[PDB]
This record gives C-alpha cells, sequence and structure tokens, in this order.
C-alpha cells in the first residue's frame, strides 16, 4: 500500500573523491537507510554502509576521480504485516 | 469446556478485527500507527462498559462475560504490537513518538476504560 523506497536521490555536493547524497525518506518508520555505491564501468566491487533512519543525507568518500558510479539507498524498515523488512533500491549514476 | 470455546470465540473475533483494522490503517500513520491504537482504546471502552454493567447484572451467565472480556476485549488489544511499534521507533532515534505512542495509548486507553464505565454508571 505505502511505498518504502526513499525517492529523490540526488548527489547534492561533491568533490574529486567524495560525493554527498540526499533522498526524501518513505512515508514509513525507517531503521535505517543503506547506501551502496561501485564503479558502473565492469566488475568492480560495490561496497555498502548503514546511515541512521533520522538521517537523510550521507557523505560516500575515497572515491576516484573521472570515474562513474552507480549509487543506490534502500531501507531496512518497520511495517505492521512485515515487521523488520528491506525496501527495494533506488538508484542513480554520477561521475566524479 | 465450554469455557474454552467462549474465549477461542470472542479471541478470535477480536483477533480478526486487530488484523483487519492494524492491515487497513497502520501505515496512514506510521509514528503512531492507528489501527493498533484504536483497537486498544476500543477494547477499553467495552471493557469498561462491562465493568459497570456486569456489576449491576451479576446473574450473567459466565459464558457471556468470558466471551467479552478474556476473549474478544483480549484479542482485540494488543501490547506486543503496541510494544514492537515502540521499538522501531526507538530504534529509528524517534525519541519523540516513542515516548507520545507509550502516553497516548495508556492514557488513552485508562480515559476509554473510565468513559465506558461512567456513561453506563450515568445511566
Ligand atoms: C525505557 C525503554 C525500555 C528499554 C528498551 C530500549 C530499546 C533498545 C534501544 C534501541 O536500540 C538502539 O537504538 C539506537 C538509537 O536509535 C540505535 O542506534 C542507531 O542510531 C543512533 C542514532 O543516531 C546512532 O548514533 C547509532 O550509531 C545507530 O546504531 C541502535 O542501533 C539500536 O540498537
Ligand atoms: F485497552
Ligand atoms: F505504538
Ligand atoms: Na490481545
Amino acid at each position: 500500500s505505502v511505498s518504502s523506497v526513499p525517492t529523490k536521490l540526488e548527489v547534492v555536493a561533491a568533490t574529486p573523491t567524495s560525493l554527498l547524497i540526499s533522498w526524501d525518506a518513505p512515508a514509513v518508520t525507517v531503521v535505517h537507510y543503506v547506501i551502496t555505491y561501485g564503479e558502473t564501468g565492469g566488475n568492480s566491487p560495490v561496497q555498502e554502509f548503514t546511515v541512521p533512519g533520522s538521517k537523510s543525507t550521507a557523505t560516500i568518500s575515497g572515491l576516484k576521480p573521472g570515474v562513474d558510479y552507480t549509487i543506490t539507498v534502500y531501507t531496512m524498515y518497520y511495517s505492521y504485516s512485515d515487521l523488520y523488512s528491506y525496501s527495494s533500491p533506488i538508484s542513480i549514476n554520477y561521475r566524479t | 469446556i465450554k469455557s474454552l470455546f467462549a474465549v477461542i470465540i470472542g479471541g478470535s473475533v477480536g483477533c480478526t478485527l486487530r488484523w483487519l483494522l492494524s492491515t487497513k490503517f497502520n501505515s496512514l500513520f506510521p509514528n503512531l500507527p492507528p489501527g493498533t491504537l484504536v483497537v486498544n482504546l476500543l477494547a477499553g471502552l467495552i471493557i469498561g462498559t462491562a465493568l459497570a454493567y456486569f456489576l449491576r447484572q451479576p446473574h450473567l451467565d459466565p459464558f457471556w462475560k468470558l466471551m467479552i472480556t478474556t476473549g474478544l476485549c483480549g484479542g482485540l488489544s494488543t501490547f506486543s504490537t503496541f510494544s514492537v511499534e515502540v521499538f522501531a521507533l526507538l530504534q529509528a532515534g524517534n525519541y519523540i513518538w516513542a515516548l507520545t505512542s507509550v502516553l497516548v495509548h495508556v492514557i488513552g486507553s485508562l480515559i476509554m476504560t473510565a468513559l465506558g464505565f461512567f456513561i453506563i454508571t450515568i445511566l
């Protein structure tokens, strides 16, 4: 009934080696967000970290300059029917 | 046992009502899920009216009393869904709404029990 996926994922600020991203929270109790990032340009390992549910921004560091990254966010959220479960992801591309 | 049937029939009706109201309405306001709140408030109201009504009608078959209280009100209300909702809010860092949920469920349910009792007592 209610989407648990964040919306309007975007890069709000950037340096050659880092990205400040933000999104709009979904209308559910988010316990934490999981942020993934990896080079868009072949088999290169995707990395992940968590951000608390009250935050709707995150910094990604230690990137390489001039490289395309695929960045995704999904939620670990509480709901009545599923208790703690994971949403689908929202995804963007950004070139440092 | 006849008593067991009262518990199961009343319980099953209450549990079913809670399930329907919770699935339909909880996601409308996730900071204080209103389906879980409404069934606790309603069970509070019914047990209040039962409190007053059974006092004035002492020869009511223990079957109907057991079906209404242990069965319906017991199946309808929940402390466990209430708790996990609060626990989730606490894990999400949402302290203000965790506290608010506890106050609204507890103070609210006591008020409904009082209303149910005093409405019937004032008839
Ligand atoms: C009177 C009440 C009865 C007792 C029951 C208490 C309930 C249990 C505590 C809730 O669980 C913790 O909540 C933290 C607070 O939300 C979470 O921290 C998360 O969120 C914090 C808030 O920013 C971050 O600082 C942490 O690093 C991050 O792990 C943490 O993971 C989680 O295990
Ligand atoms: F109650
Ligand atoms: F709650
Ligand atoms: Na119950």
